């Protein structure tokens, strides 16, 4: 049985984990912008 | 030599870079839709 | 209630921004290769 | 030392660029499967 | 100049790798979570 | 007609291509470790 508010988490949680994947990138760009 | 090859990688990483940002928004998208999905199947679910 | 046109839009421009990430990929391989 | 350390991250960048086509064609063909998962709902859902 | 200018690239290509496993991580969660998906469907259309 | 045995194997692959991305990563890392 599906529970719908782990489902829910879960994928917000993905949904974080996405903003934190953009925010190593924003750090990469920064890095060798000062380049 | 060694200047230029530092500027190439540089510009390559830029490049990924930028492939990383697109994917991640992509996923982003995809993952909202699948909560969108999930709340129309359980509010679509409820006569059936 | 799901916009089932928009649906079908969102999820094929998600498949169009992963060509665009894939085009990406080949340029920096491409710049390497030069190397 | 700095041409064998730059040879280094070209082969680094180049690994991590396969890590990312794997990512991108991975998305790809769940997005695909999302349209396909809707299509099926929508067609199965006429009769109930 | 030149050692200092490859440490910053070595840097951000660590920064990067970071970037790709938290997005292959989430792809792979956001997949099981399909399949999950899938199943509840399946499961909860033999009734309707 | 959606087969759901093709559906489970697709989605199977997609998990085990996302391995092979994190193990591209673990090879990047240990490259970049040893510098």
């Amino acid at each position: 049985a599906l529970d719908p508010i782990d489902f829910s988490i879960v994928l917000n949680k993905i949904k974080s984990q996405l903003e934190e994947s953009k925010e190593w990138i924003r750090r990469s760009n920064k890095i060798l912008d000062s380049i | 030599h060694l200047e230029g090859e530092v500027n190439k990688i540089k510009s390559a990483l830029l490049s990924t870079n930028k492939a990383v940002v697109s994917l991640s928004n992509g996923v982003s998208v995809l993952t909202s839709k699948v909560l969108d999905l999930k709340n129309y199947i359980d509010k679509q679910l409820l006569p059936i």
